[PDB]
């Protein structure tokens, strides 16, 4: 991977979804979605190995598809409309057509096998690309069009995408695994109250976003790819790991912490809308989240596990590759709660 | 000043094809903005009336519109039949 | 669209293409120009659950 | 509560009219609070690297602290603004619409029939 | 301090809390009804420019 | 000393060091200037001033 | 009579495309597509796209080429696949038949099919347009306004085609 | 709603099938995909044609332009899986479990 290829990989990918979310011609809306799709597969690459060949392909596989329904919906809203804006649609089929093409594309509904699956193939770095940049796209589409959804089908789509995220994260030690799950879970969480109010589920995609960042460079700060490593990691770097454990505690939403902001929110708005038996599911099974999540922080922080007697040499060297951002990166998705009312500028 | 004539020289000779190539293209981009005649094809693309001239309802005070086909004002181009 | 930088720094970028009454090549009309720029016009800042 | 206002120039931090309203405090409590959250980012910052983490280059910290209390005072006007523009066009409505806000009538707890209930 | 200080505190505490409920109550309903009705500033969702349509003669007419 | 390699961060790295002061400066006085020409605004615009 | 052409030419288009999806042998899937696109070229052409048509006619017949390219290089093996080889492929051919058979038997009925949307089995020569074009044909310059209208297009186009070379290149490469 | 607009729907349905109910062959997948955006190319040039919608003229090959280029990189990811598992079909294709 050349350095300066790299870096344009980064931009088409990063100029994809700027397309995406500028765009008014629907056309042009499908033409970032496939630049973002032609630009990502390399990179996700990057490694050449063939676990990597087989996420790469399945992603490569699922958003094909994912794109060419949304370019039917596409065509059914022309054809009975003639009108290439990007509004509420005036077909109902094409409208739902449109809701799967982009849930393909998110991992919401039982269109949510790749992702798990894509996450264990690359690396880490390709990870945090994966489940932080490729959701504006199809969250900012779905954004635009929340005039007319079928409030049933996003309500179930988003209630089983956060509980097949809750329940597959159990029976995962790998922490890319884990972290697809509960990113799944996650959208479900603001894909939950994207029909009601869209300025909740961008701010549930900003701490989602700020959370994933923070997690995925403690990852690749620790170097740990299993419990078992990330548990051997508790010696060498003790602040990495107490401050794992205390992001770890913002992923269920335990207050005061970030994550509970969200939640908090999305359940506000959902009952002054009269939904109040639809917030207590997702209520109840943020626990399934916190499980493997208070798992994972007694492998890392709580419980000192046997570490390797070869590890000791590796106390001599110190990781030179900065990583920056990560002291803000903690620091938002940690203390924000006493910032709630700024939730009215996204307005 | 040496050096890049050599390096003219070599390319020339190394792979001729690729020296002709870029200069004939180089010049393709160059010479329309300094040609004076792109101006006068935007003239005859325009001149050619592929669609009806529509009149414009007559009542008083457009001397610039002709009020005949054959009028002597209005839009001409002499410059067309020079050409 | 979600930041429309189209209106704002002040530049069409596909705004050309997406009606039929547009100023279409050589004044080619479309099909139903009549009754899309009847539509348009009908509903312009009013609202689409409003101008529905 | 917004994005479909009419008048709403896109891309734009802070609106003309907003200055209209209290800019916010240099001693508002949000604020000063977010100015704290500049202190937590800069100490992390130094037990990351492992470094001194109380006194661990100051430099750091200073831009820290003060790029975070910067963009914590722009974001309270826009808060703010939002705010009051919301509760503008609040009033607006109701007095637009006075039909659909039928001035309820006050009644002390005299004329009333609240029934006790014997909590024994 | 005097039973005065923290009554005439508190009346105001009460004060400020009730002008901020019913406050709370009426946006409310006007966010309702200005989501149902829409004859109002938000809650207007967007539509096509008239700016974009194209006015002058067109090769065939009565288009 | 100590080391044999030269540490990382072992030099005052002084430009760096400096756009830092500079900046926290930069920005200290732009903040204070302009809540001044805000509390101005709002008082010469609603009619206070 | 050759009235109904403009209808058996999707019909034709419908049963070419159930075989190339039949999942036979890849090429007899290719040779399905190629029937397929053979016949929608004079569906587009009838309607008066005669450059779109002739478009696809070059580019798809080269874009099934490449597809081709690696049939034989990269997914050929001892023993090909055969369009009579699995007995499944028999049942979804004669289920592709039936389905459409049955519904244009209803529209040649009742012309009022409620399958998905509502359609008319009314033909199709209805739908055209009178008019005229004086002297332009109304496709080609339609495509031709992509240099003075598709200003971003062409533009998002070059680059996505630049990248895709770029990733052609980084995938394929083979460290 | 004509018989021409059933017929290219009714085939983008089945390639809809053909393509995502795979059999054993991801070439042949791939091939169904490709078929797809033919379906979709022919419907939209329809309507583009029909209605006089002169500038939408130019959408087909831009919509065409970006399609082939993922079968460019469609068939160009199945040489990569070919050349170590041997074949592309998609069976075998189960190394990345868990
Ligand atoms: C909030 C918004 C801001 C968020 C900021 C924090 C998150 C961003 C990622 C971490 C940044 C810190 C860091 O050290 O990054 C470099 C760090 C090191 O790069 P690497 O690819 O991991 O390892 C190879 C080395 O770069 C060694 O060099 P190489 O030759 O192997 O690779 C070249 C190098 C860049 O080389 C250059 O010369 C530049 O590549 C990169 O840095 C990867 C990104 C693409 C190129 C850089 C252009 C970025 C714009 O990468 C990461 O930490 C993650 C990789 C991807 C970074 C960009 C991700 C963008 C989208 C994420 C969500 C953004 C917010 C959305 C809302
Ligand atoms: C801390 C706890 C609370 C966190 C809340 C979120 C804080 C982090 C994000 C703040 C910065 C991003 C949003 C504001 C910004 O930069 O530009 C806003 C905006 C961006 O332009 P915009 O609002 O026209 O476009 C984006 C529109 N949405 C958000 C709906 C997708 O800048 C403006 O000047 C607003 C103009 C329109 C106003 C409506
Ligand atoms: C809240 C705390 C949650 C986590 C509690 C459980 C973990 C406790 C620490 C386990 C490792 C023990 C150890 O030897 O840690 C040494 C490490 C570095 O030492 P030191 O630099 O002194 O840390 C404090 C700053 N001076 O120091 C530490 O690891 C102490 C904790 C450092 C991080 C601060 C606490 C979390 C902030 C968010």
């Amino acid at each position: 991977m050349n350095p300066i290829i790299y870096t344009t990989l980064i931009m088409t990918v990063m100029s994809g979804t700027m397309l995406v979310m500028i765009s008014s011609h629907w056309l042009l809306i499908w033409i970032g979605f496939e630049m973002n799709l032609l630009a990502m597969i390399p990179v996700l690459m990057k490694n050449f190995n063939p676990r990597a060949t087989e996420a790469a392909t399945k992603y490569f596989l699922t958003q094909a598809t994912a794109s060419m329904m949304l370019m039917m919906a596409i065509i059914i809203n022309l054809l009975y409309s003639g009108q290439w804006t990007i509004t509420k649609m005036f077909n109902p089929v094409a409208m739902t057509m449109m809701t799967m093409a982009l849930a393909m594309k998110l991992g919401l509904s039982p269109f949510h096998f790749w992702v798990p699956e894509v996450t264990q193939g690359i690396s880490l770095q390709a990870g945090l690309l994966l489940l932080t940049w490729q959701k504006l796209a199809p969250l900012s589409v779905l954004c635009q069009i929340s005039q007319s959804i079928n409030p049933n089908l996003m309500l179930t789509m988003a209630m089983l995408s956060i509980l097949i995220g809750g329940w597959g994260g159990l029976n995962q030690t790998q922490l890319r695994k884990i972290m697809a799950y509960s990113s799944i879970a996650h959208m479900g969480w603001m894909t939950a109250v994207l029909p009601y109010n869209t300025t909740m589920t961008i701010l549930n995609l900003l701490i989602y976003i700020t959370m994933t960042l923070a997690m995925f460079m403690l990852l690749i700060h620790s170097s740990a790819t299993t419990t078992l490593s990330l548990s051997h990691t508790w010696n060498k770097m003790p602040v990495i790991t107490s401050l794992m454990m205390v992001t770890l505690l913002s992923m269920g939403g335990l207050p005061p912490l970030s994550g509970f902001m969200p939640k908090w929110m999305i359940i506000q708005e959902m009952t002054k809308n009269e939904s109040i038996i639809m917030p207590t599911l997702m209520a109840m099974t943020a626990l399934l989240n916190l499980y493997f999540y208070m798992r994972l922080a007694y492998s890392s922080s709580l419980t000192m596990f046997p570490s390797t007697n070869n590890m000791k040499m590796k106390w001599q060297f110190e990781h030179t590759k900065q990583m920056k951002l990560l002291p803000t990166m903690i620091v938002l998705s940690t203390l924000v709660l006493p910032m709630t009312p700024a939730l009215s500028s996204l307005n | 000043a040496g050096r890049i004539a050599s390096f003219l020289k070599n390319a020339w000779a190394k792979e001729p094809v690729l020296v002709a190539s870029f200069a004939i293209g180089g010049l393709a981009i160059i010479l329309p903005s300094l040609s004076p005649y792109t101006n006068y094809a935007i003239r005859i693309n325009r001149a050619t009336p592929y669609n009806y001239p529509v009149p414009l309802r007559d009542d008083g005070n457009m001397p610039d519109v002709p009020s005949h086909p054959q009028d002597p004002q209005g839009p001409s181009l002499e410059w067309l039949k020079n050409l | 669209p979600f930041f429309d930088v189209q209106k704002r720094l002040g530049l069409d970028l596909d705004r050309w293409m997406t009606i039929q009454s547009a100023e279409q090549p050589h004044k080619i009309p479309g099909r139903c120009h009549a009754f899309e720029k009847e539509w348009i016009e009908c509903a312009h800042g009013i609202g689409g659950i409003r101008a529905e | 509560m917004m994005s479909g206002r009419p008048g709403r120039v896109p891309l734009q931090f802070l609106p003309n009219e907003a200055r209209s309203l209290p800019p916010p405090k240099l001693t508002d409590p949000r604020l000063v609070y977010m100015g704290f959250l500049g202190y937590c980012s800069g100490l992390i910052d130094n037990a990351i690297r492992r470094r001194p983490v109380v006194s661990a280059g100051l430099h750091r910290q200073l831009l820290y602290v003060t790029s975070f209390v910067f963009f914590g005072y722009y974001l309270l006007k826009r808060q703010d603004y939002m705010y009051a523009l919301r509760d503008h066009d609040m009033f607006a409505y109701v007095k637009s619409h006075p039909e659909d806000f039928p001035e309820k009538d006050k009644k002390t707890y005299g004329e009333i029939l609240e029934e006790f209930h014997p909590v024994r | 301090d005097g039973p005065e200080k923290n009554y005439e505190k508190t009346m105001a505490i009460l004060q400020i809390e009730a002008e901020k409920a019913e406050l709370r109550l009426k946006e409310l309903e006007v966010r309702r009804l200005m989501r149902a009705r829409g004859d109002g500033p938000w809650y207007q969702y967007p539509t096509i420019d008239k700016a974009l349509i194209d006015h002058s003669p067109k090769t065939t007419p009565d288009n | 000393k100590f080391y044999i390699r030269e540490p990382p961060h072992g030099s005052p790295d002084w430009l760096k060091v400096g756009l830092t002061l500079g900046t926290s400066v930069f920005l200290w006085i732009y903040l204070i200037k302009q809540h001044k020409e805000d509390v101005l605004e709002y008082k010469r615009r609603n009619g206070l001033e | 009579m050759t009235m109904y052409i403009a209808f058996i030419l999707s019909t034709i288009f419908v049963i070419g495309f159930v075989g190339f999806s039949s999942k036979p042998s890849p090429i007899y899937g290719g040779l399905g597509l190629i029937v397929s696109g053979g016949v929608g070229c004079g569906i587009v052409l009838n309607f008066g796209g005669s450059f779109l048509g002739l478009m696809v006619f070059l580019i798809y017949l080269g874009g099934m080429l490449v597809v081709f390219g690696y049939t034989t290089a990269m997914a050929t093996e001892m023993y090909p696949e055969v369009w009579v080889s699995n007995k499944t492929v028999f049942g979804a051919f004669v289920s592709g038949l039936m389905m459409e058979f049955c519904m244009v038997y209803y529209a040649l009925k009742e012309e009022e099919v409620e399958i998905i949307f509502k359609f008319n089995g009314l033909g199709d020569w209805v739908i055209y347009d009178t008019g005229d074009s004086g002297f332009f044909s109304e496709e080609a310059m339609g495509i031709a306004a992509l240099y003075s209208y598709g200003t971003w297009l062409v533009i998002v186009t070059g680059w996505s085609l630049l990248i895709g070379v770029v990733v052609i290149m980084e995938i394929t490469r083979g460290n | 709603m004509p018989l021409v607009y059933m017929n290219i729907i009714m085939a983008f349905a089945i390639a809809l099938a053909g393509l995502l109910m795979y059999r054993s062959h991801l070439m042949s997948s791939l091939l169904c995909l490709e078929g797809m955006m033919l379906s979709l190319f022919i419907m939209s040039t329809l309507i583009i044609l029909n209605t006089h919608f002169t500038l939408a003229n130019m959408m087909p090959i831009i919509l065409l332009v970006f399609a082939a280029c993922e079968a460019a990189l469609g068939l160009s990811l199945l040489v990569m899986v070919s050349n170590t598992y041997g074949t592309d079909y998609v069976q075998n294709l189960n190394l990345l479990q868990c």
